RNA sequence: GGUAAUGCACAGUGAAGAGGUGGCAGUGUGCAUCUAAGACUAAAUACAACAGGAGACCGAUAGCAAAGAAGUAGGUUGACCG
RNA sequence: GCAAGUUGAGCAGAGGAAGUCUGUGAGGCGUAGUGAAGACGGAAAGCAGUGUGAGUGCGACCCGAUAGACUUGUGAACUAUA
RNA sequence: UAGGGGCGAAAGACCAAUCGAACAGUCUAGUUGCUGGUUCCCUCCGAAAUGUCUAUCAGGACAGCGCGCACGCAGAGAGAAGCAAGGUAGAGCAUGGGCCGGUAUCCUUAAGGAGACGGACGAACUGCGAAUGUGCUUUUCUUCUAUGCAAGCGUAGUGGGCGAGUUCUGGUAAGCAGGACUGGCGAAGAGGAAUGAACCUGGCACUGUGCUAAGGAACCCAAUGUCUGGACAGAGACCGAAAGA
RNA sequence: GCUCGGUCGUGACACGGAGGAAAUGCCAGAAAGCACGGGUUAACGGCGGGAGUAACUAUGACUCUCUUAAGGUAGCCAAACG
RNA sequence: AGGCGAGCGCCAUGAUCAUCACGACACACUUGUUUAAGGACAAAGGCCAGAUGGGGAGUUUGGCUGGGGCGGUACGACCACAGAAUCAGAACGUGGUCGACCGAAGGUACUCACAGCGAGACGAGAACACUCGUGUAGAGCAUAAGGACUAAAGAGUGCCUGAGUGUGAGCACUACUGCUUGCAUGAGGGGAAACCCGGGCCUAGCGAUCCUACGCAUACGAGACACUUGUGGCGUGGGUGUCAGAAAAGUUACCACAGGGAUAACUGGCUUGUGGCCGCCGAGCGUAGAAAGCGACGCGGCUUUUUGAUUCUUCGAUGUCGGCUCUUCCUAGCAUGGCCAUGCAGCCGUGGCGAAGUGUUGGAUUGU
RNA sequence: AGUUACGGCCAUAUCUACUGAAAAACACCGGAUCCCGUCCGAUCUCCGAAGUUAAGCCAAUAAGAGCCAUGCGAGUAUUAAGGUGGGCGACUACUUGAGAAAGCGUGGUGCUGUAGUUU
């Protein structure tokens, strides 16, 4: 049977990878961070005070509250069948800025001009969506340089 | 388990620190006069047999170590509570590293 | 219910003429309220047998065990049972 | 139904009457909370009925133990021993 | 001589067809987490056999899944597009464990040992690493959507499960014992596998005309024939191994 | 287990003592029992292991060693007891 | 009121109240010695208190479990493995550990490594102390296992008792428990300072209501007022290992009751380890010679006639071992009939093939 | 253009042999009186310039070891979905999709920020 300590389970999580063993690099604790910003957790293992549970190694969530050298993030989590919010205390080492709004900031970079110049001259913005890709693009071929292709291989 | 029996320590009541005394805490005699003795005592009287129950199934050895500690100044006390151990010894010799 | 004794008893002990009480043990002191250890008392309250009047009750496998010579015919060694 | 209020408490007055009508008039809950308490104070329509679903206590949807106790109740016509 | 009492040449024998504690009557309609039963029609919706705690394991309570009444309302058991985490299958044998053999060379012996290397390996070896599955953001992102979702309040049943496909652990195995994932039977009829809870087709108000599925087409039994190769064994259509002529 | 003898200690309530305004506590005191010393199996019952050693081989009268409250005598047996 | 030893305790005897034996009388009490004998003792009653007490009375004698019992503890905690690469995830599945220990093995600041291997240095050897060069950890880190650590978290050296005091918010399926983190304060610590510290490098070493002991200030107290006792509030200790927490020994073959095929003792079903029977290969043996007859070391099957393994059907009942009697079936063929091989001269045999028509007995010991 | 002080990403920067280097630096170097610390001015701390490019730091070289990239291995190994496909099993063919690793070949061998100094 199994028991059900604070740290079970944690022997391939929670250990180092090759060569990278030591304590963290300057721009660890030289990063700055604000309310609002996304953010994603990866446990330090050299680092002892402020470490998560290991559920949440690996997710991103959003700041709620700063201090000196903690943070305070959101969590959703599932239980007994039903949507729960969670708080949890992360210290500063073992967490790393979110790359997931990326794209969606540099759309709004473009809508924020649109959407002025629609007040102007238009009424309403063209937007600038994304689309799937399509169907496939037609073709004109000049139909010298042909290749035959044969069972020629007999595969012994 | 080694404890000196001297401890320089924030006292609350002069609100600084302060020279304290040490020792460990002891357990007083019970008095007839209190409410559940008196209880007791009345509910034994007859012909009742035992009316409340008595532990037999018990289990442990040890039990925890508890320091009284008092303020030279002001004579104020205050309680530090320690963990379980079998032995105890304030102020012997100091644990000299390095021996033959 | 009466909680460091609410009431009642038994054995030891046992008052004062002045004493008893004021929901927590003790000692003191004012204050308030009563008078035990002798007796009597109506009305307003409770409920069988027996009599009278009523009912959104039961209608002969129901309603009392029993709508006729029913605690009967009949039964237990007996108490009792039907 | 009435509404910062609400109510068939008991009981009295009238009446050919176990119905109905009218008084007098408590109490309870509500009109704002916090603490063991001393103490303090600053949001949120309620009361009484007629019924339905559902919890708890009483035989408790219906039938069913082996047992326990109590009587100033009965038995040695079978069988044991003097 | 009488019931927690009698009487016994002792068997727990006998005390009115009753005795390892009599009979009568009452308390009493004693108690029951256990067995049996529980009385009219149609319409609409529709489960669970799991988690935590229990002198708990044939029982409870709390939560999860039903239904009723519903203030209200931009959502979704599906994809894309950016982004994270993971150490299984495969592949390998660089720290650790560990099998067999080595040329030149080296060390001694005149034996053996070491060896520039090759072959064989680990659920508690890793230097590399999938597929499938999981989470985050964006409707400023395709596609659907009101005969739809639904906070809150009140209250039920359930808490013995079993089986198929894909996989795993214990065991010589088992119609054996125990987990995980996606649909079933339970609570599911109809047509087909001759017959069969779970397999194939495919989800049921009540009628009438056409068409197909799965499976069939000498006869039983509604619909059958054609072409080309094999095969001679009371064989096959239903059916066992290593080894063989 | 039963029985006999003494206290050296313990061991209740009462009866005393000290103190305090008083209650409650504290101290002394303390029979029989218990402890301690003897008796008792036609009382309940109980009654051992290991090594060497004799002019063929075997066996061990003999020796040594561990151990106790005492180490199964006289008899009897694959017996209704192997 | 006397006497002793440098007014003290010790030794003399004289007044004041109980009081334990012993005598001698008769009045309570006792006895048919009764015109009598005993006698304040006995015997018989009463109220409290100790001792003894299966003679009796009430009651109890946990759970999980390939049925129960005996055994273990899968009953409270911790690490690793597996459970088809998030997290979770069963079995009396696998390898183990816990109920503690430490004034430093706690807090801080600085210095420097280690295990080994190759050269050296009298006694001095395999193994003594001192040196030089290499040295990614091959060492250590009190105590399981995993993770972590290198001008350190390891080894030394200095100073300190933060193993402070009030009061908030959260994480692990979150009550208890453990940990993370906010603000305010100390005539707080260490460090030049930035920084760090409210126990142990991280993941384990632990426990409610009521009662009771101690610390802390603020409350209550009955018609009034003072004091000795008492009652409230917050926090810690004293303990429940069956660890979300009753106060608890056996036996029934004399036995009762409610139920159970949720679960054993027959048969049947599935399986075939064990039991029995058959094949394949050819090392050796047979007077020569693999194979007339054998056939090691290994490998593949069939059977249900042995015994296991499991619990699907039956507990408001399927009569349980052996013998007697009587019938039918199977073949893996003991005799009887036809054949083939031979290490078949003949006689007697041995190995094989088609074949189940007819046969296969009488007794002694023993329930068999 | 190098160097030097303080850095960023932490081997294209490591490890082993050899060789070069104008100027200004960077060093080795000369002492211990004091402050400070040692069994020991070796290290650490202080006060200095008689020497020297021998060393370090910097740069080049090597069919070098190791690291980094890319091609091939290879549509190979494994795998999602599907059928009254096959096989006594052990396992495996096909249809629509996703898709490796080791080895071995070829090329590389630090790049940059702020300030100071030197033709
Ligand atoms: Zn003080």
């Amino acid at each position: 049977v199994s028991s059900h300590g604070y740290r079970r389970q944690t022997r391939n999580l929670f250990s180092q990878a090759f060569r990278k063993h030591g304590m963290p690099n300057t721009s660890t604790y030289l990063t700055q961070y604000a309310v609002g910003e996304y953010v994603d957790i990866k446990v330090n293992p050299a680092i002892h005070k402020g470490m998560p549970h290991k559920y949440y190694h690996g997710r991103t969530g959003i700041i709620k509250e700063v201090n000196r050298g903690s943070v305070i993030v959101l969590f959703n989590r599932i239980l007994a069948n039903k949507t729960v919010e969670r708080k949890v205390i992360v210290g500063i080492e073992h967490i790393r800025k979110s790359k997931c709004q990326d794209e969606y900031l540099k759309r709004l970079e473009i809508n924020k001009k649109i959407i002025e110049e629609a007040e102007k001259k238009g009424e309403v913005p063209v937007l600038f969506k994304r689309q799937p890709k399509g169907p496939k693009p037609a073709v004109e071929m000049l139909m010298n340089n042909i290749i035959e292709l044969s069972y020629d291989k007999v595969e012994s | 388990v080694n404890i000196p029996k001297t401890r320089r320590t924030y006292c609350i009541k002069c609100a600084y620190h302060t020279e304290f005394k040490v020792g460990l805490l002891k357990k007083g005699k019970d008095s007839p006069r209190k409410q559940g003795a008196r209880r007791y005592a009345r509910k034994q009287r007859g012909v009742h047999g035992q009316t409340k129950p008595i532990l037999k199934r018990k289990a442990k050895t040890t039990k925890k170590v508890i320091l009284k500690i008092e303020c030279t100044k002001c004579k104020s006390s205050q309680l530090k509570v320690r963990g379980r151990a079998k032995h105890v010894e304030f102020g012997a010799e100091k644990k000299v590293k390095g021996e033959a």
